[PDB]
């Protein structure tokens, strides 16, 4: 009686697996119309010719392990992400941006997947650059987004009121904190395309392509404590394991090396292939 | 019976006599916004037959020696129909997509294409510089209604080889048995709504693989379309006009 | 950035040995691959110019058994043992790191 | 208090070890999650998805020309096309695909595996293609009425335009160590040659040579062991 | 596989040569053309390469804009040369080639000489 | 499965995920096709 047309699911499912798959017994086929060799790659799927029904199979109960393939195992090993170097007596402090793309061991690994949501869990090893380890006293700061960036070795930034720091010596063992998940978005983002802003942007060299907001997440500062300003070099290797980790979104791995931190440029002068060469086509070795 | 398929959005059909099927994107269907997910708080303005329907691109040539063509989703919508005057006026931005690629040929030519989509798509620059340093300009990043032409199609323009570009979702369009390729693309983004103009979600890439030959006598322009159609697409937050 | 082929006039006498080389240099290990290029060109004087040793050791095809060429850091050098009556041409070295390429000065041969 | 001796293990830092450690934020509640499509669970998931081979890696092809195997119409039978190992993690085809740029970080790998071809060549044009594959010991085979030993699958060109080999897993150990070398020559896997049958016959006014793009994949009892770290890496600075 | 330059010819002050040469034997939209000179009596120069396909003219710094390069389908290379000669530019002009993807060498075959 | 701060994010691993399921990357087509049937019919 009123307007009639006001009033007018998904395909994966989920399956525990414990092993691996089994293999059931079978035979030999003579028989018309029923061929499971046969595909249409055009279609996108691929095949699911299972081996029972290509030759003769025997059963064979299965029992290896499919536990060291999950994502959580997977991350769950630290590594180097950054390198802060402490010359004193000739400013006094050091920071150090965060901005896990610098070394290219645990770049390579994250870019795997798109969208990914963790916990970091940081370590800091200190050593002086010639293997001397005497005690001292060490100060490692936090500045979030906003806060001042400490300007000299004893400015009124250092006082500690709100931010996070750690005091320890140099002969103590490494110390260990378990940051979680910082992020105004949904999900860390490694991959952002667009703009930042709005505006005009211009043609011959916009610097701000694909400089994701939701990821500058701060500095790291660090000085020695004392009033006297003493004379020792040092080094800080901030080490990062991830946990309770969850991805989104698969795409290949990198191939070409690095050339920059933020930016993904490759050098279009010379490309290394995959595959290195061979002599033939029509020999396997 | 599984060949010849008709689909049919908002009042524009599109048919087809020797089709392969269709490619669900991770399995998902295109859906609204559940209010466990929704952090606007004013009413978003859905209209349902104005902004989905297909809309016809222009058609590039593909000849003996070409290389590649890009196009991004959603900068390809903001000049042309009702979808170019709700991406401008309104803020914020949320819908799906739904591509169609047509080429035919006849019996007697061949070679194959690879239709793929891509989520997040970086265009990186081409110099060995390591700081001034070389960027890709605006009209690389986006490049319009045209689109560009790939430089390096082995590489894709990023560092990522193209023999592992299967991981996306994808068709073939090989010229013995389909001639036009489909692919439904749910709503993947972090935060819930988007930005319409800077942040451009995915891009479409056509890469011929295996290249045209014909024998003498046959006709030499084989033409190249798209035909995209939004779905389910609701916008929100009203604003003055920039383009 | 620039080399130094340290030789410009070597002597030699037949059936014997040689060492061409460029001490002057820059870290020249760069473009990433590891794989410092620096390759070796002879040129007789009525033709155009050949490869030799093409990375820091490996040989060409066709090339002879007697160039041999090693060398690290900022130090190269050719070694060969029997000096023939075709190997009298010029020597040149071709660096290929760095975007301006650079192919030294040379290095003559008279006896 | 209680009393505690110490133990060997004091003061070390393992860094593949799950342990607590004390925060730097009390109270905090992070950002709400929302749905988003595609999640994976598992790196097998990955390992799952055909990909495209990289067969001709010669001397004289540069590019996209790499990929893809080309055949001829011959003048006698009994002829060769191409020829490749089975080893993901070994220098060669395997090194372009996501079984091969996974299996390198992990060492011991088990399991099936498969192939598929897809023919890219004309609408008229026909043939059969032989597809074999031998277990180690001996070398490369020599002529078809030897690779006829093995496993073998005989393919016919028609309006399908694939068929998926399904190498088994015969093996003596229950893994294998994924590198090759002298002493390690005791963990291969034998070749995957391509046979002419008979022949690739054509119609007039048609081209005459096709291209075959070879594939690759995993199957479904694929488990992998130990987690190494890779060696495709380049680096000598800390990009600046 | 050969590369087959044009003849010399003699050129004054204030013209351009557009030195040519042409690919023979090999598939000529897989593969760099360099260029390089040689000075009388000196060391060689490296000027610029072509990439055969998509374009992507490179120079050096000490030779922007002159000698701006062009390129043919029809298997030849830029043919082109310095736009302001000047009276000690009367060098060799080689042309040489590079595969696409590295294979740990450069300039394996050489041409002839204007 | 003990954790000895009032905090949830600074525990350590939980327990084990155990679940998967391959049909959202091998055949996410709509017409279903199965294994012994050809499958451009
Ligand atoms: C005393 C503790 C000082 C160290 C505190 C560090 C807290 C910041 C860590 C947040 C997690 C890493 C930041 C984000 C990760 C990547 O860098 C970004 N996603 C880059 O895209």
């Amino acid at each position: 009686d009123p307007v009639e047309d006001i009033i007018h699911r998904a395909i994966s499912s989920a399956t525990n697996v414990e092993s691996a798959a089994n293999t059931t017994p079978s035979s030999h086929r003579l028989e018309t119309g029923r061929v499971p060799a046969l595909q249409a790659a055009e279609t996108g799927a691929t095949s699911n010719a299972t081996d029972e029904n290509m030759i003769e199979t025997r059963c064979v109960v299965n029992r290896n392990g499919v536990l060291e393939t999950t994502i959580n195992h997977f991350f769950s090993r630290s590594g180097l992400v950054g390198v802060v170097n402490l010359t004193d007596g000739t400013t006094g402090y050091a920071t150090w941006d965060i901005d896990i793309m610098g070394f290219v061991q645990l770049r390579r690994k994250c870019e795997m997947f798109t969208y990914m949501r963790f916990n970091a869990e940081f370590t800091f090893v200190t050593t002086t650059e010639n293997g001397g380890a005497r005690p001292y006293m060490l100060q490692y700061m936090y500045v979030p987004p906003g806060a001042p960036k400490p300007t000299g070795r004893d400015a009124f930034q250092w006082q500690t009121a709100t931010n996070p720091s750690v005091f320890v010596k140099l002969t103590d063992p490494p110390a260990q904190v378990s940051v979680p998940f910082m992020s105004p978005a949904s999900a860390y983002q490694w991959f952002y395309d667009g703009y930042p802003t709005f505006g005009q942007h211009p043609e011959t060299s916009n610097t701000t392509y694909g400089l994701c907001p939701n990821n500058m997440m701060g500095t790291f500062a660090v000085r020695v404590v004392s009033r006297e300003a003493s004379q020792l070099k040092l080094q800080t290797r901030v080490y990062m394991k991830l946990k309770h980790v969850r991805a989104w979104v698969p795409r290949p791995i990198r191939s070409q090396p690095y050339l920059l931190k933020n930016f993904p440029n490759y050098d279009s002068s010379k490309i290394t292939n995959s595959a290195r060469d061979r002599s033939s086509i029509k020999q396997a070795n | 019976s599984d060949r010849v398929a008709q689909l049919t959005v908002g009042n524009s059909s599109i048919t087809t006599q020797e089709a392969a099927n269709i490619v669900l994107a991770y399995g998902e269907w295109p859906e609204y916004c559940p209010d466990t997910d929704a952090t606007a708080v004013d009413k978003p303005t859905r209209p349902d037959v104005s902004v989905n329907r297909f809309y016809t691109l222009d058609s590039k040539m593909w000849q003996e020696n070409s290389t590649g063509w890009y196009w991004k989703f959603p900068d390809v919508l903001n000049k042309t129909g009702v979808f170019g005057q709700n991406a401008q006026f309104h803020y914020l931005y949320r819908s799906g997509f739904c591509l169609h690629v047509q080429c035919n040929a006849s019996k007697f030519h061949q070679g194959a294409l690879l239709v793929a989509v891509i989520p997040e798509f970086v265009i990186a620059g081409r110099g060995s510089n390591t700081k001034e340093a070389p960027h890709p300009g605006f009209t690389t990043t986006f490049p319009g209604t045209t689109g560009a032409t790939f430089y390096d199609p082995y590489v894709l323009d990023s560092g990522v080889p193209l023999s592992q570009a299967l991981i996306y979702p994808h068709q073939w369009i090989n010229l013995r048995t389909n001639n036009c390729a489909t692919v439904i693309v749910p709503y993947i983004n972090a935060v819930p709504f988007d930005s319409a103009i800077n942040h451009s979600n995915f891009g479409l890439i056509v890469i011929p693989v295996s290249p045209l030959k014909y024998s003498s006598g046959a006709t030499t322009a084989i033409p190249i379309t798209i035909t995209i159609a939004p779905l389910n697409s609701e916008f929100g937050g009203l604003r003055q006009a920039v383009s | 950035d620039v080399l130094m082929t340290q030789t410009p006039l070597s002597l030699p006498v037949s059936l014997g040995h040689q060492a061409s080389i460029s001490c002057r240099s820059s870290q020249s290990i760069v473009h990433s691959n590891g794989n410092t290029y620096l390759e070796w060109y002879l040129q007789k004087p009525g033709q155009s110019p050949k490869l030799l040793i093409y990375t820091v050791s490996n040989r060409f095809s066709g090339v002879p058994d007697r160039f041999s060429g090693s060398g690290s850091g900022t130090d190269f050098t050719l070694r060969i043992t029997s000096v023939e009556a075709e190997d009298l041409g010029v020597y040149y070295c071709f660096q290929g790191s760095h975007i301006p390429y650079t192919f030294g000065g040379g290095t003559k041969l008279e006896i | 208090g209680i009393p505690a001796e110490l133990r060997p293990g004091t003061n070390q830092f393992l860094t593949t070890d799950d342990g607590t450690a004390a925060p730097i934020l009390p109270g905090f509640t992070p950002t709400p999650t929302i749905h988003i499509p595609g999640e994976v669970h598992s790196l097998l998931e990955l390992c799952r998805v055909e990909t495209i081979l990289e067969v001709n890696n010669t001397t004289e092809a540069t590019g996209l020309t790499r990929l893809l195997i080309p055949v001829s119409s011959q003048n006698k039978a009994d002829e060769l096309c191409a020829a490749f190992m089975v080893d993901p993690g070994r220098i060669g085809p395997w090194q372009s695909t996501l079984v091969g740029q996974i299996c390198r970080y992990y060492t011991q790998w088990s399991g099936s595996l498969k192939v598929t071809f897809m023919f890219t060549g004309s609408f008229m044009a026909t043939g059969k293609m032989l597809v074999a594959y031998s277990p180690p010991g001996s070398a490369q085979p020599a002529n078809r009425e030897t690779a006829m030993l093995g496993t073998h699958v005989i393919w016919d060109f028609g309006l399908q335009s694939s068929v998926s080999l399904v190498i088994p897993w015969i093996s003596n150990t229950h893994f294998r160590t994924a590198k090759t070398g002298g002493n390690y020559d005791y963990y291969t896997a034998g070749v995957v040659t391509l046979w002419y049958q008979t022949n690739y016959v054509v119609p007039p006014e048609t081209p005459g040579e096709a291209y075959i793009i070879a594939m690759g994949a995993a199957q479904d009892n694929f488990t992998l062991k130990i987690c190494k770290d890779t060696d495709e890496v380049t680096q000598q600075a800390v990009l600046q | 596989v050969q590369l087959q330059q044009s003849g010399p010819d003699l050129v004054k002050t204030g013209a351009s040569v557009r030195v040519s040469c042409r690919a023979s034997g090999y598939s000529f939209t897989s593969y760099y053309i360099h260029w390089v000179r040689l000075n009388h009596g000196k060391s060689l120069e490296w000027i610029g390469y072509i990439n055969c396909y998509n374009g992507d003219i490179t120079y050096n710094q000490k030779f922007k804009g002159k000698a701006s390069f062009t390129l043919d389908t029809s298997s030849s290379t830029a043919y082109m040369e310095f736009n302001r000669l000047t009276s000690e530019d009367s060098a060799v002009y080689y042309c040489t080639r590079e595969r696409y993807g590295t294979p740990h060498y450069h300039f394996d075959v050489w041409g002839a000489g204007p | 499965n003990i954790n000895y701060y009032k905090d949830s994010y600074a525990a350590s691993a939980t327990r084990q995920d155990f679940t998967q399921d391959p049909k959202k990357f091998t055949q996410p087509v709509l017409d279903s096709i199965r294994e012994l049937s050809a499958p451009l019919n």
